[PDB]
């Protein structure tokens, strides 16, 4: 790849720099170089990559939805130009999901570990899956979407054996698979019960908070409440 | 009004 | 070019769902795809063009001003990884700005039309080379200043014969001049005393405001006020 | 604080 020839560490820096700069493209690429090297990433490199492309696909979700928008009031009581450009941004949107995707597979979820990593993979798995079903129709959208549930699943099932109910990495996949499954399964009181139970359990061990983690576990808490009271 | 996943925090 | 095969009304069409979907870059693409048709460009889509490319080299401009200062700072009191990706984000700009001069110089640039397209891109090209200037070293960079200097007061020279002293094109060139003199060519009283007169005349004439354009007039008039105060 | 230019307006 084109940052074969730089060291990790330098790949390491240069993402610190470019997220500093704002270049999260430039970012995510320095990532996924790091990421090649083959050795595992620690809980602040996850952060690099996450926030990386995280913040490429939403750029890239948010123009999608600005053109669905005209698209689909432009289908309701002329030319192609609409919907090519809709198919343009929906076609590399797909494509940072599947380099993604293709680094989870290839590279990150991996069968050792501790479970903060596991979990944290497998949850990055549910969200690129997810995030490919907000686009997706037909034959394709059928198996993405067991694919994201799937993934989700075995997460959830590491995280509810292995971390605290306050853990961040645990409250923020089941953060997100409450989202996937009010807005992608069509499944509202899934979502609606999976929030709630996450909420109240995380309340009741509230002592669990870690002291290094718990600005971020109660940031989450607080949007599973969001959620709830937009849900109900 | 769409529902809130979990955000970037750095 | 990429946007060769498409219709020029297809593009201007394009370029503005890409501003409403934020994404400038494809705007930039999609306005050069439309310069090229070899047509003249209105008011509006000189507006698509400006802003598109503006939004890019902007991007690139703070990420680059963020690095600088992080390299000034390492170098007062190791590795040569800040310095690699200035130059990486510093390559990239250039190349925007040659792109814009390219395009103003192989297609934009003409002897007739009239006096707002001609200043109009003759700003451009100052502002262009301006930003060039803000990264320029050495022997290249005296070129680049006589270069940004000459576009300036060509387009002032117009502007001042042709233009009401209100005219948004031409508060902004001179708005964009003074920034020239005094960020770039080191000559603070130039600056100030070609803000003051900018902002005197149009007071002076301020009746010659356009009825479809004077809230642009008025908020270029503020911009000199903010810079006179900043600068005395 | 660094000079102010014209702005995008559209
Ligand atoms: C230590 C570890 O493996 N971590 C910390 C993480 C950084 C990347 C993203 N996450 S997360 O998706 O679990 C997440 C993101 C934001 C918040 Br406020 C949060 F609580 C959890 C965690 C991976
Ligand atoms: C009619 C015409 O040729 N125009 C209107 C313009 C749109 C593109 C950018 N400008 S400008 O750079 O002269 C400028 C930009 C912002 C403001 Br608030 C302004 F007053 C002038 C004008 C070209
Ligand atoms: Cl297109
Ligand atoms: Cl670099
Ligand atoms: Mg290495
Ligand atoms: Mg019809
Ligand atoms: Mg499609
Ligand atoms: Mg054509
Ligand atoms: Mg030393
Ligand atoms: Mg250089």
């Amino acid at each position: 790849g084109a940052m074969g020839s730089m060291e990790r560490a330098s790949l390491i820096q240069k993402a610190k720099l470019a997220e500093q700069a704002e270049r999260y493209e430039d970012m995510a690429a320095f990532m996924k170089g790091a990421v090649e090297k083959g050795e595992e990433l620690s809980c602040e490199e996850r952060n690099l990559l996450s926030v990386a492309y995280k913040n490429v696909v939403g750029g890239q979700r948010a123009a999608w939805r600005v053109l669905s928008s005209i698209e689909q009031k432009s289908n309701e009581e002329k030319g192609p130009e609409v919907r090519e450009y809709r198919e343009k941004v929906e076609t590399e949107l797909q494509g940072v999901c599947d380099t993604v995707l293709g680094l989870l597979d290839s590279h990150l979820i991996k069968e050792a570990g501790d479970a903060e990593s596991r979990v944290f993979y497998l949850k990055m798995k549910g969200d690129y899956y997810r995030y490919l079903a907000e686009v997706a129709t037909g034959d394709d959208k059928k198996r993405i979407i067991d694919s994201a549930r799937s993934a989700y699943q075995e997460a959830m099932d590491i995280s509810k054996k292995e971390m605290p109910p306050t853990n961040p990495i645990r409250l923020g996949l089941a953060l997100n698979f409450s989202v996937f499954h009010y807005e992608i399964a069509n499944s509202p009181e899934e979502a609606i019960s999976l929030a709630k139970t996450t909420f109240d359990e995380a309340m009741a061990d509230l002592h669990t908070l870690s002291e290094d983690s718990y600005k971020d576990s109660t940031l989450i808490m607080q949007l599973l409440r969001d959620n709830l009271t937009l849900w109900t | 009004q769409r529902s809130t996943s979990t955000p970037n925090v750095h």
